[PDB]
């Protein structure tokens, strides 16, 4: 899962 | 001290994005998953990482 | 710049 | 080796600044917020980031 | 150069 940015 | 070279031009869409052309060299300040934060000619801003390759 | 507006606000 | 190309001529304002002409190529050695430290014309010294772009290959 | 006055003293 990637961060939001 | 990390440098990246633009692969395609990118035009800012917000006041905290960078502008640059193909082959411009950007100093990379921070890296998120989709966008990096960098510096060109003393101006700092965000740009998508997909637009550059590291040097 | 770590505490700067342009950085802190993020890219979106 | 990191290199910069001058967008504007620059003239030293202090004993530890560089001098260079538009289009000159300068070796970049270090940095602070708004300034580069580098080498050109056989001197090392400071110059502002606004005066140059970085270049590659 | 990293311990030189020209460098350590900064640009201002």
């Amino acid at each position: 899962v990637m961060g939001p940015w | 001290l990390l440098q990246a070279q633009a692969l395609y031009p990118w035009r800012a869409k917000k006041d905290n994005h960078l502008n640059f052309n193909k082959n411009d060299v950007i100093t990379v300040l921070e890296q998120q998953d989709m966008w990096w934060f960098g510096e060109v000619q003393g101006q700092k801003g965000w740009f998508p990482k997909s637009y550059v390759k590291l040097i």
